[PDB]
């Protein structure tokens, strides 16, 4: 293995990490300023800020993990995997919540029970955020107990149970996210297919833009999930032989995802 | 003759406004500035107020 | 006969113009070129109020400098206790389009008016514990711009019919009517002695009116565009006018011509509201640049900018004791500013 | 602490008032507001009764939405000085009389009614406040124009007009002429519809326009735009 | 405005009793409600307290546990439930309204009351004047004494004055030590600082007969004084 490729993907991954960190810092700063000044924010900004802080934690966690695992210098608690799993599940649930919010707000149904439920969701969004965090913690606890047991053995079987726990933990948000995205795309496609009568200037372009954005988000998130899972098995892919290329791949995916979510913010564009 | 009527009222109005006592503006400026200096002592938005006294602090 | 009438009217206009030329001797700057500048003026928000869900259009301080009344487009009249930020009354309205509000000097009645062309009177202190309608004055043909109480039984109103009116409340019938404006009048500020009152219209003209004889006494001009706000000097012998262009002006009463103008190059937008401090030195104004400005009246130089609103500043007011300044904008918020020592 | 019992009671009163205001705003949020304009000659007093002082208000409920129609044409003052209070409405309904090109204004007889409607539309469409508010155009008195176009061509008011004097060509030409006055053809959508005797169909048209505008607003809120 | 009550009479010991206050002639949801008992030949003592919206419920030490107080706002009714009665609970009860906001006048209206007869720390107010004979046209002063200072940093002093005629209900004269209510004549005045509290009457009419009371409303145990008796 030539060293030139290794250093090239070194610098690629470093620049990707700094870019995602600065993007998260910018969004958290502006959204916090808005929340403090106005004392009330629309839910999409709350979901964006939750995702931003999650990414802020995950990026530094990953950076320290890669440094410790590759350099193998002063092997200490730097092998931080529990934080990685916790924050990854947090991001998954937050994205699912964002997509279901997109589905419910745009929906034209005005049923009295549905309207009351939607108004309640608009009323107590931080409560739902707290609930998502609680499900994340309840789900991550088994990983902690498995790690404790495996460490006690150190100082197959249990490792296979931990793998199953990881799979079960990561497979929950994805079903809801996929279902909500598919429903939104289907509704917009039906409106497109029989809404040509209502002119084309501000409506056709709007619906097409929404469809394009949803398709981009779906593709990027599916790619990220696939790479993380393929890492999870790890039998076919030798991370020991090739590590920095894989890092650059996965975090280029996260870079596109974060750039899209930053550019799609309504409050920021208003400020900008 | 409505135009003639309103013109007549306008002329009479200008006549009443014509005969009004007037006086140069130097004395008016002097009086205004004297009144401004008269209450310049107890002006809260102009002069500082102790924090203990302040209703809102 | 229109020719001779027009010629003699023009002759009388020339005569009064010559009289004004004779009156003017020296400008205000030549006298106030030596006094000490007020210096930098910095104030901050001591207390903030919330609860409206739409743009605020009117606001008036009570006679005790403690109680506040605010009107917004959701159809609510809210009475605030500014000391501790509590709501003592929330009156619902029948029409959601309002543009004025007032507080009776005694503290028992409030008044409202808007696009519905009717002035509503509300009674606060009753045996049963709720606010009630006491009178619905009607007769104007055009939207009401401002209303101010006189003696808890008399009121004076100005409308878009180029007309002002004086009412008594018991019988609810007009007593005297003031006419003589070409464009619609949009502001009036009563004198402290409640003997004369001035009004500014959309034809760039201001006028004086006697409250009993009901005839115009003095006519003032000098502006180009419409006039949007007016306020009375505490002395009772001068008044300030705010303009749709980026200018403000000050007029004296015993001399018909103006004294000083307030303008600057960077400011292009107009003036919405104008109020005076009690000492008569500070002149507060609200603009379209999403901020308020403070002018030194005797020098016409900026000495303070109040920023913090995210939209147009609609209403501005000062207490009777001059301890706080109230400001309300279109962002559905109210603010109380006071400097620190 | 350092607060009395009456302070506690006042605090509870204030909290109750805040709750009432919040509930009132929650109820008032889900309501559509329409502003009716147009020349006072005709077409404004007919669509107002098709659904069934200075300002007039009408409420009607259709397929589980509440519609508040505001008619202000008797104000008779400067339009600029109070037109800003209506910013934030869902749509502006503009009614244009069509069989008045031959008709002549009582004042300035050399100046036609159609040009007055044209200048009114040009003033209302390109106003500063209404940069995103949709405009619903209602062309009135179709039968009168059909019986009138058979005798006089559009050259009485449109000398540059070319084409046959049949009904359909003239109607399409007038619709295109009115739609051409739009300048910002990226955000506004102008919906045109000729009226008829049946009042059910007009309500469907306004419903569809309102639905399109509200879906666009919801998409704008979510950032997907 | 009226306030009529019902229920009561002779009750054997160990029973239970339902007392009702029915209101008509004014808004109800904006008012808080109090109950006050009357000793057979002595002054009155406070019992309970319910506030608007049914948020805060307050009782007295001597009645805790076996006393309950509730309201029905849509039907405009007030309920008191008493259990395990004893010889102490021999009193005729009053139903009182009170509204709280800036400038309001608490304890403005009183009721008639109903009798309950049964078969066989807190700030203290003292008025040691008992009875004094006066003649019409002679100015009179009445004193009330406290233990702790009755002035709070908000600049308010919580003292209330009441007057009870023979055969009638109490009526409010002075609230916050210095302000008149509606319907009271000008001749009544009040003043004082700290602990010693003074009430003055200049002209005396035939209707000014009975017992005068001073009350505190700072700490929620609400105690009444001994009272002043005036007669010709
Ligand atoms: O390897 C153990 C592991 C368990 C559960 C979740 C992630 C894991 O490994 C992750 O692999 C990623 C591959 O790109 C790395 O970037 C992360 O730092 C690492 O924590």
């Amino acid at each position: 293995i030539p060293i030139q490729l290794t250093v090239f993907f070194m610098i690629i991954y470093v620049l990707e990490s700094l870019t995602i960190i600065v993007q998260s810092s910018l969004i958290v700063a502006v959204l916090g300023r808005e929340w403090l000044q106005v004392r009330r924010l629309m839910p999409v900004d709350m979901i964006l800020i939750s995702l931003g802080i999650s990414r802020f934690c995950l990026q530094w966690a990953s950076m320290l993990n890669n440094f410790c695992s590759y350099f193998n210098l002063n092997y200490v608690l730097c092998n931080l995997t529990i934080t990685w799993e916790f924050f990854n599940i947090l991001t998954f649930w937050l994205n699912s919540l964002l997509t279901v919010f997109y589905c419910i707000k745009v929906s034209s149904f005005t049923h009295h029970i549905f309207l009351w439920l939607r108004w309640r969701i608009l009323r107590l969004f931080p409560w739902i955020l707290l609930g998502c965090l609680m499900i994340t913690c309840v789900t991550i606890i088994p990983s902690a107990i498995g790690n404790y047991i495996q460490i006690q053995l150190l100082t197959e079987n249990f490792h296979q149970y931990q793998f199953q726990a990881h799979t079960v933990a990561l497979v929950i948000p994805f079903i809801l996210f996929l279902a909500s995205t598919i429903f939104l795309m289907a509704s917009l496609t039906k409106q497109i297919q029989h809404h040509s009568t209502g002119h084309c200037n501000p409506s056709m372009k709007a619906r097409f833009t929404a469809l394009r954005s949803l398709a981009v988000l779906f593709i990027v998130f599916t790619s990220y999930f696939l790479t993380i899972l393929i890492t999870i098995i790890g039998t076919l892919f030798d991370k020991r032989c090739w590590l920095w290329v894989w890092e650059a791949f996965v975090y280029a995916f996260i870079l596109m995802h974060s750039t899209s979510l930053m550019l799609s913010s309504p409050t920021l564009k208003r400020i900008l | 003759t409505a135009s003639i009527a309103q013109a007549r009222k306008l002329v009479e109005q200008l006549k009443m406004e014509a005969n009004i006592d007037r006086i140069k503006v130097s004395k008016a400026a002097a009086d205004l500035m004297a009144y401004c200096e008269a209450h310049a002592k107890e002006d809260p938005l102009l002069t500082p107020v102790p924090a203990s006294e302040n209703p809102f602090r | 006969e229109l020719d001779q009438l027009r010629q003699e009217a023009e002759q009388l206009k020339n005569q009064i113009r010559d009289a004004r030329k004779a009156c003017a001797d020296a400008t205000l700057s030549q006298i106030t070129n030596n006094i000490d500048p007020v210096g930098r003026i910095q104030m901050r928000t001591r207390r903030t109020l919330r609860g409206h869900l739409a743009k605020i259009y009117a606001m008036h301080w009570g006679t005790d400098s403690r109680l506040l009344v605010s009107a917004s487009q959701d159809g609510k009249l809210i009475i605030w206790d500014s000391y501790t930020t509590n709501k003592v009354h929330a009156i619902p309205l029948r029409s959601s389009w309002v543009m004025t509000c007032a507080y009776a000097p005694s503290g028992n009645y409030v008044a409202c008016g808007g696009l519905d062309n009717i002035c509503s009177i509300y009674n606060l202190k009753t045996r049963e514990g709720n606010v009630r309608v006491s009178r619905e004055l009607a007769g104007h043909t055009g939207y009401l711009s401002c209303c101010r109480f006189l003696d808890d039984n008399q009121i004076v109103t100005s409308s878009g019919d180029t007309t002002c009116a004086l009412w008594d409340i018991e019988t609810g019938q007009q007593t005297t009517t003031f006419t003589g404006h070409t464009g619609d009048v949009m502001s009036l500020s009563l004198a402290p002695d409640t003997r004369l009152f001035v009004s500014g219209a959309c034809d760039a003209s201001a006028k004086l009116w006697d409250v009993r004889e009901g005839m115009c006494r003095q006519t003032f001009t000098g502006h180009e565009s419409d006039i949007n706000a007016i306020c009375f000097f505490p002395n009772g012998n001068a008044f300030a006018t705010g303009s749709d262009d980026a200018t403000c002006r000050l007029f004296d009463l015993r001399a018909d011509q103006e004294l000083m103008t307030y303008s600057h190059d960077n400011i292009i937008c107009g003036i919405t509201s104008v109020s005076f401090s009690k000492s008569g030195r500070l002149l507060l104004a609200g603009y379209d640049d999403f901020n308020c400005n403070v002018w030194d009246a005797l020098k016409a130089d900026r000495a303070g900018v109040l920023a913090g609103h995210d939209n147009r500043v609609s209403c501005l007011g000062v207490t009777d004791d001059g301890m706080a300044v109230a400001t309300g904008s279109w962002d559905s918020f109210l603010k109380i500013w006071n400097g620190s020592s | 602490c350092t607060l009395s019992a009456e302070d506690k009671a006042a605090v509870e009163r204030s909290k109750m008032i805040d709750r009432n205001l919040r509930e009132d705003g929650e109820k008032a949020a889900r309501e559509v507001k329409l502003l009716l304009l147009g020349a006072g000659e005709s077409g404004k007093s007919t669509i107002v009764k098709q659904m069934k002082t200075g300002i007039v208000e009408t409420h009607f409920t259709f397929k589980d939405l509440h519609f508040k129609m505001f008619d202000v044409g008797g104000q008779r003052s400067e339009r600029k000085k109070w037109i800003h209070c209506f910013e934030g409405v869902t749509a502006i309904i503009f009614c244009v009389a069509l069989s008045d090109y031959d008709l002549v204004l009582a004042e300035d007889e050399e100046m036609n009614r159609m040009h007055e409607s044209m200048k009114l539309f040009d003033s209302i469409c390109n106003n500063k406040w209404f940069t995103d508010t949709s405009i619903i155009l209602f062309l009135n008195k179709k039968d009168l124009f059909e019986e009138k176009i058979k005798k006089s061509p559009l050259t009485i008011c449109y000398p540059e007009y070319a084409g046959s004097n049949t009904y359909e060509e003239a109607a399409a030409y007038i619709q295109c002429q009115f739609e051409d006055l739009n300048k910002r053809k990226d955000t506004k959508e102008i919906y045109t519809h000729f009226t008829c005797a049946t009042d059910t169909k007009n309500v469907q048209f306004v419903f569809d326009a309102v639905t399109d505008v509200i879906i666009k607003n919801n998409l704008k809120d979510c950032g997907l735009f | 405005v009226q306030l009529v009550e019902s229920g009561g009479g002779l009750v054997q010991p160990g029973g239970s009793r339902k007392l009702s206050c029915s209101a008509s002639g004014f808004a109800f949801s904006s008012f808080g409600m109090h109950w006050v008992r009357q000793a057979p030949e002595k002054g009155l003592e406070w019992v309970a307290y319910i506030s608007s919206g049914s948020g805060t419920i307050y009782y007295a030490d001597t009645v805790k546990g076996r006393f309950t107080i509730s309201r029905d706002d849509p039907k405009n009714t007030l309920f008191l439930q008493m259990t395990s009665l004893r010889s102490e609970d021999t009193a005729m009860y009053y139903c009182v309204r009170s509204i709280y906001y800036y400038g309001s006048s608490p304890f403005d209206f009183w009721g008639q009351g109903t009798t309950l007869t049964v078969s066989s720390s807190d700030i203290v107010m003292t008025q040691a004047t008992s009875s004094v004979p006066v003649t019409p046209g002679e100015s009179v002063s009445i004193s009330c004494r406290s233990s702790k200072s009755l002035l709070h940093s908000n600049g308010n002093t919580y003292l209330y004055w009441f007057l009870q005629r023979p055969g009638q209900s109490p009526q409010l004269l002075i609230y916050r030590m210095s302000n008149l209510a509606s319907g009271v004549p000008d001749r009544f005045s009040g003043s004082g600082s700290g602990t010693a509290f003074t009430l003055t009457i200049s002209r005396l009419e035939a209707e000014d007969v009975g017992v005068y009371y001073c009350m505190q409303h700072l700490e929620y145990p609400l105690t009444f004084g001994a009272g002043t008796k005036l007669e010709l």
